């Protein structure tokens, strides 16, 4: 579950894991495909599309979907999800405006996109009806079992986590999660590169003249223009959609 | 230039739950303070427990846990133990020195009362041989550590003469202080009873000398 | 397996200096430097600094920058605490302590001193034996009278440390400008005076031992 920065997390730019890139509201039936940056579906290992897993700490929660909300001008309705993607039945909206609840914290994001629904044919509703006549509509599956296109996700770039930054009582102490790969230096000349476990530091004191970085490369992501790159490489991981845009008639 | 606040004195039973806090002067106390929590036992005895917060030291207690509670450091002594009753000093850092807390002196109910082990001894010869005479009375093992040492040289409450030490804890956590009576090699002579008298938790017990 | 045993404790009067040390042993030196703390009779616990055992580079306290100097003899995994021009007000007790788990793990025993003028004098050494008549228990108490000496400290043990178990040793107190100390040790009524017990004292300012067996009045 990738975490970017959503642009007006209810007061103004947080980091929220499920930071909302690629609006779409390009199809007739009502329906909006986003991205979370956040990896809803199963769990961490094997169970149960309707958990729900985002990105708390360095470190997943694999838990509960228990009241996502999708909304815009109106508050949505949900459709379906699947990975970093949901599919969504909304009313037209100047924004698009999205969050769960975890249970102690709203903790929600937002952003701006210009969504309409007309509906095909020469009458411009505002809403679908319950009868008139079925015809060739553009809209995204229900589905999961899908391939018709794949985007791109490589690894992660490193992130920021001065929680490690710790003091050694006298020097500022970095720490890794797991043996993970943490890239460390300060301003100060000490130890340059940083591919270790949990280290000290000789000559700089502050935390806040230090690399606190997470390279964590075992589980790729998708590449959001609110990622910083992996310098290192284009690693594998050519990943599909889920929610192709087919020829529902409506 | 920073200020660690730490409780004063806690009391607890045998099986209690007791936190002690840590709190920083400058502001809540965060992960990167890595709170440190260290013991005193009696002898100057120093033991550490927890380091960077929650790092348990090893061969200490599982009983024994750090985090971080609002804005302090706190240390959970689950199912205090008659052992654990010490000092317990809390250091935060500071980017780029220690400071110690002023440490919390923890009391836990335990150890039935003892009755002090007195014995009076009289001068030796060869010290009677320097125109010198000290009378001793040794007070060991008692619990609770508090006494009263009153001397009586024959029948009459000395009042000049004796030093009584400050109880001091021996390793059991009992404790044990000794009282000096000096007299001159003559005042020896001249005096017929000696008595060191020592009254504790209620009882009183006398040890008498017979020159 | 780790053990941080420092030296004995030292009377000096003011404007001397002391060198305090610190012998490690369980870990290895090199990867875990010392940390220097004073415990000042009242006041609670301070940081001194901290040595870089790898390296040799140390860190003061402000408080403690000038007058004290750490250094270590590497080699033989030691690490020493040097107090120059020494003020009365430096009485305390200070350990040595191992930096690791972001924190300190092990305190060593503590090193007190008594910053405090005064001569050098001998102390007596007096046996304590039971009074003349009967003293018949399952057990009985014999006692060792040190008394009138300075500077501390003095050593006492029992039967060269042999017999340790059921003694107590009486922390030495200031009377009339010289130190006296005691100690009691408590034995089966079978062992004495059936078996030799024997208070062993040394008094290292005036390079003074004494054995003193203890015989019984009669």
């Amino acid at each position: 579950p990738y975490i970017a920065d959503c642009p007006n997390c209810g007061h103004s730019r947080c980091d929220s894991p499920i930071a909302i890139e690629e609006v779409r509201g390009d199809a007739h039936a009502g329906v909006i495909r986003i991205q979370t940056s956040a990896m809803f579906g199963l769990k961490t290992d094997g169970v149960d599309l309707a958990y729900m897993s985002f990105m708390n700490g360095k470190t997943q929660k694999s838990i509960k979907i228990d009241n996502l909300h999708v909304r815009t001008s109106a508050p949505c309705s949900l459709v379906s999800h699947h990975g970093y993607y949901i599919l969504a039945q909304c009313p037209p909206g100047d924004t698009v405006t999205v969050g769960f609840h975890d249970g102690p914290n709203r903790h929600t994001c937002t952003v701006a996109h210009k969504v309409e629904f007309r509906p095909v044919g020469r009458e411009k509703y505002r809403h679908p009806p319950e009868h008139g006549v079925e015809l060739p509509c553009n809209r995204y599956t229900h589905k999961r079992a899908d391939q018709g296109h794949y985007v791109e996700m490589h690894q992660p770039g490193l992130v920021a986590d001065h929680s490690l930054l710790s003091i050694h009582s006298a020097k500022v102490k970095i720490t890794v999660p797991s043996g993970a790969q943490v890239k460390y230096y300060c301003k100060c000349p000490d130890v340059r590169e940083g591919i270790t476990s949990s280290d000290h530091t000789t000559t700089c004191t502050d935390v806040k003249q230090c690399r606190a970085y997470l390279i964590d490369n075992k589980k790729w992501v998708y590449n959001s223009g609110r990622l910083p790159r992996g310098e290192g490489d284009t690693f594998k991981g050519k990943l599909h959609v889920p929610f192709v845009p087919v020829k529902a008639k409506c | 230039q920073a200020v660690v606040t730490q409780e004063s004195a806690l009391t607890t039973s045998p099986g209690e739950t007791v936190t002690l806090t840590c709190r920083s002067n400058i502001g809540a106390v965060t992960s990167s303070n890595c709170a440190n929590w260290v013991q005193e036992k009696p002898d100057h005895f120093f033991t550490g427990l927890i380091g960077d917060t929650n790092n348990r030291r090893s061969g200490v207690p599982a009983r024994f846990s750090g985090s971080l509670i609002g804005d302090k450091a706190a240390l959970t002594i689950t199912g205090a133990q008659t052992e654990d009753e010490a000092i317990y000093f809390c250091a935060l850092w500071y980017n780029n020195l220690w400071v110690f807390g002023g440490g919390t002196k923890l009391t836990v109910l335990g150890q039935p009362k003892s009755s002090p082990s007195v014995t009076l001894f009289p001068p030796s010869s060869e010290e009677l041989e320097t125109n010198k005479a000290t009378l001793v009375c040794t007070i060991t093992d008692f619990y609770p550590g508090v006494v009263t040492v009153d001397w009586k040289v024959d029948g009459t409450p000395v009042t000049q003469g004796m030093e009584t030490t400050q109880p001091s804890k021996q390793s059991n956590n009992k404790y044990m202080a000794s009282s000096y009576l000096t007299l001159t090699a003559r005042a020896w002579e001249r005096h017929s009873s000696y008595s060191c008298q020592v009254t504790h938790e209620g009882h009183t017990v006398e040890k008498s000398l017979s020159r | 397996q780790i053990q941080l045993v420092q030296s004995g404790r030292e009377v000096k009067n003011p404007g001397e200096t002391v060198k305090i040390s610190c012998k490690a042993s369980g870990y290895t030196f090199t990867e875990y430097p010392m940390l220097w703390v004073k415990q000042a009779p009242g006041k609670g616990f301070r940081w001194m600094g901290l040595i870089y055992t790898n390296t040799g580079e140390p860190t003061y306290a402000e408080e403690f920058k000038g007058r004290f100097v750490f250094s270590l003899e590497i080699s033989a995994s030691t690490a020493y605490l040097q107090i120059n021009n020494l003020t009365n007000e430096d009485t305390a007790t200070y350990f040595c302590v191992r930096d690791y788990f972001i924190s300190l793990d092990y305190w060593g025993q503590g090193t007190t001193l008594t910053v405090s003028s005064a001569k050098t004098t001998a102390p007596s050494v007096y046996p304590l034996a039971p009074v003349c008549g009967g003293t018949t228990g399952s057990s009985v108490t014999l006692g060792c009278l040190v008394k009138g000496y300075f500077p501390e400290p003095v050593t006492l043990t029992w039967n060269s440390g042999s017999l340790s178990s059921g003694v107590h040793t009486f922390p030495a107190l200031l009377q009339s400008g010289l130190y006296t100390l005691s100690s009691s040790v408590t034995v089966t009524s079978n062992t004495w005076p059936s078996q030799t017990i024997t208070c062993n004292v040394a008094h290292p300012a005036s390079s003074t031992k004494v054995d003193k067996k203890i015989e019984s009045r009669r």
